């Protein structure tokens, strides 16, 4: 009866499902080959806008490896060497693999993927 | 013989006056009691029947039947009754029989005025009865008879006319009849599933039609919310939809139909509402899609639809009061991909509650010092049982004053959270990676 969540919505039914402050993490996030206009970024944000609660909470625990918000805000999100900011980097891999992550850097590598549809469909399938 | 059949008759002629004051429990407890004897029971249900073949001055009974105009029950010139009272003459036979079925007439009736299994078959013929097959009444009761009696061919068809035709309660005993027939023969089990499957098959076809028209004018709708008028039609409470699955939970229930151009646009339909950017817009087609699921994923497919249509069913299923493992969607309860987080919780909720249907839950006490509270609940419960722990636990903390319990408990599961992370008790420690997570201390053996 308790195998009829996953890994991640058991974390969510313990926890709950949090409240994304958006902007938080976007005023706290690092773009390092995508940058902050690029349209696969827009095309993130929309996504991310447009997932509901609970798959923003597994993207949480896809890049930081948890569904927990930092109290402070993401100003304050932790990585292994102190506060690491989330993190997207566009993944110069083909971009029929989905995107990956290295949570102890929080760091997504991305790849860049054609289309808005297309993007959403693989980060949904990825979460 | 306690009585003679003009005794009988003046308190059969009960039944035609319509008279709310009348008590009819004590007239038809008269006749049960007097049934007891055959042969006054075989000539009280005779005459019954042939009143309500014959519905399909002393005997002056003015009924009001509509509006100006005030008939008389009996029209004698070979007595007949004036169909305006016809329906009210029905509906008090039908009830004196139900209580029968628990448990010459009109030549009597003129020399007044001058001065269980084998009738089964006209009671059967009485479906086709304009009086009857229009009033969903008279056919609800009708039908509660015939349900109570089971306890050819055309008569069937005729009793599956009401199904394929217009009362959940009347067609359940419609059910039952059908059913009950079923466990008589072999070759009326037979004779009676063919013909539901023929009339599913008619359903289905109307269905197809219907559906046809709504994905055109969908795709009218878009190629320049949704109130498409082909849609009033399978809202509509007598839909096809509601027969189709009717009559396919009456084949499925007698088992202890072959529809891809349905089914394979159902499909494309049920996609083309998704595209269309509306929501409670598929919930036109849920009685479909359950009877789909209904005929496949017999007690596959129906995977591959509920892949292609996953959040389509999930919209269904989150609109649905129907319990996710009472219903027909249960299946998929082992291949859980296909279903949303929070509907997969409620399920949980609803399937742990029905596993733990039969504890009574009690409230318990839990003593704790605040200085102590995660030993003194150690030392409480884990000797506890299981159905100790599943009681409603309220904490008590030493003299401290009276609160609010909800508030109260909220502190202390965050007391004890919080303490679980203590390493003094050495149960958790963080992941040296992430630093804020808590896995298992392999030093908990101190």
């Amino acid at each position: 009866l308790i195998s009829i969540f996953t890994e991640q919505e058991l974390e969510l039914l313990i926890s709950g499902l949090p409240t994304i402050d958006i902007d938080d993490l976007k005023s706290n996030t690092e773009y390092h080959k995508y940058q902050s206009n690029s349209i696969q970024i827009q095309w993130f944000w929309r996504a991310l806008r447009s997932f509901d609660q609970a798959d923003r909470a597994k993207f949480l625990q896809f890049v930081t490896g948890t569904s927990k918000v930092p109290l402070q805000g993401f100003a304050a999100l932790e990585g292994m060497n102190g506060i690491q900011k989330f993190q997207i980097h566009r993944d110069d891999r083909s971009t029929d693999r989905l995107p990956s992550a290295h949570t102890c850097f929080n760091q997504l590598d991305l790849p860049a993927y054609e289309s808005f549809e297309k993007l959403r469909h693989m980060l949904l399938l990825a979460i | 013989l306690l009585l003679d059949h003009e005794a009988l008759s003046c308190l059969l002629v009960l039944l035609f006056v319509d008279e709310p004051k009348l008590n009819t429990s004590r007239l038809h407890r008269v006749l049960r009691n007097l049934c007891y004897h055959a042969q006054t029971r075989h000539w009280v249900i005779r005459s019954l029947l042939s009143i309500l073949q014959r519905s399909s001055s002393w005997l002056s009974v003015s009924m009001d039947a509509a509006l100006g105009c005030r008939t008389n029950i009996f029209q004698i010139q070979t007595v007949h009754i004036h169909p305006q009272a016809a329906p009210v003459v029905c509906r008090h036979v039908l009830d004196t029989l139900i209580q029968l079925a628990k448990v010459d007439f009109w030549d009597l009736l003129v020399k007044l005025d001058n001065m269980e299994a084998s009738p089964l078959g006209q009671l059967m013929n009485m479906l086709s009865h304009p009086v009857i097959r229009r009033s969903s009444l008279l056919t609800e009761k009708l039908l509660r008879l015939l349900s109570l009696i089971s306890i050819g061919l055309t008569e069937n068809q005729l009793q599956l006319s009401v199904e394929v035709l217009t009362s959940e309660e009347g067609l359940e005993d419609a059910a039952n009849v059908l059913l009950q027939l079923s466990r008589g023969d072999s070759g009326t089990r037979d004779t009676v599933l063919k013909l539901l499957l023929n009339g599913a098959r008619h359903l289905g076809y109307t269905l197809c039609k219907q559906i046809g028209t709504l994905l055109a004018e969908l795709r009218e709708y878009n190629l320049e919310e949704l109130q498409l008028p082909s849609m009033s039609m399978l809202t509509s409470k007598t839909s096809t939809q509601k027969f189709f699955l009717r009559v396919l939970q009456v084949i499925i229930q007698l088992r202890d139909l072959s529809l891809d151009e349905l089914w394979d646009m159902l499909g494309e339909c049920l996609k083309e509402l998704e595209e269309s950017h509306d929501q409670h817009a598929v919930l036109v087609l849920q009685p479909a899609v359950e009877a789909f699921f209904l005929v496949h994923a017999t007690e596959q497919k129906f995977l591959r639809f509920a892949e292609t249509h996953r959040t389509v069913l999930n919209q269904i299923l989150r609109q649905s009061t129907t319990h996710l493992a009472d219903g027909p969607f249960a299946v998929l309860v082992d291949y859980i991909r296909v279903l949303d987080f929070d509907v997969k919780r409620k399920y949980f909720r609803q399937e742990l509650e029905r596993l733990d249907e039969g504890l009574r839950k009690e409230d318990m006490a839990v003593h704790v010092r605040r200085d102590h509270v995660f030993e003194d609940s150690y030392r409480e419960l884990h000797r506890k049982s299981p159905e100790e722990m599943k009681n409603r636990l309220y904490i008590v903390f030493e003299g401290e004053e009276g609160q609010d319990a909800g508030g109260l408990l909220r502190e202390w599961y965050m007391i004890i959270s919080r303490e679980m992370f203590n390493p003094m008790y050495a149960l958790f420690r963080t992941s040296p990676g992430d630093r804020v997570t808590y896995t298992i201390n392999p030093s908990s053996h101190c």
